């Protein structure tokens, strides 16, 4: 099927209707995703069948039809952009400056935008408009609301 | 079955709406890949 380099929804007719689970990143003929949207299942790209290639359930990441190939990082002072495509509407980049997860195994960068969670794998863009992570592993803060990882991962 | 369909282009927007907070928050993360809050 489509294999042509760019963003795109995930979604399921196992639901009521067309129901978006989430979305991903087709770059250098790989589709990367967070494991949480497939769980490492198949997917299907017109009469194609995309099949997982590498995945890890604690990273929260997997790849189909190749490697992990998505390596840049955010500077730590830089804004970014969110790509975000959620359920039924168009994709639109919103500007941001990250905040930070601070762990004890170091600091990661966290952007606090919250979306339903069918926008889950949209990426988050430096300004050369490289993608430096995936949108959707955080966690909900005092207010309800949702502040997401920059969760990037390793090109070997 | 689940399926993908193309959404867009990979690009940075001159002029973007610019929103969102800079929150410093302390967390953990677990072997599911969940993370919470410790404070
Ligand atoms: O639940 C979400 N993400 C998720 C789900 C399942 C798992 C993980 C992350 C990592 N381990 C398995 C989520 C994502 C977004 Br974009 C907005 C959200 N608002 C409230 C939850 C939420």
């Amino acid at each position: 099927g489509e294999t042509t380099d760019g963003v795109y929804r995930v979604m399921t007719r196992r639901l009521l209707g067309s129901t978006q689970v989430g979305v991903g990143v087709m770059q250098e003929g790989v589709f990367h995703t967070m494991w949480h949207v497939t769980k490492g299942a198949a997917l299907r790209s017109g009469e194609g069948r995309l099949d997982p290639y590498w995945g890890d359930v604690k990273q929260d990441l997997v790849s189909y039809c190749g490697p992990w190939k998505l390596d840049a990082a955010w500077d730590g002072l830089s804004e970014v952009q969110l790509l975000a495509v959620p359920p039924g509407e168009r994709a639109k980049n919103i500007q941001t400056l990250p905040g930070i997860f601070k762990t004890k195994d170091g600091d990661i960068g966290a952007v606090a935008l919250d979306y339903p969670a069918g926008t889950s794998g949209s990426p988050i863009l430096d300004k050369c408009g490289r993608v430096i992570g995936l949108y959707g592993n955080g966690v909900v803060i005092k207010n309800g609301s949702y502040v997401s990882a920059i969760t990037q991962g390793k090109r070997e | 079955d689940m399926y993908i369909e193309r959404a867009g282009d990979i690009t940075w927007e001159k002029d973007a709406e610019v929103t969102g907070n800079s929150p410093r928050l302390d967390v953990a993360l677990d072997e599911s890949g969940d993370f919470s809050l410790v404070e």
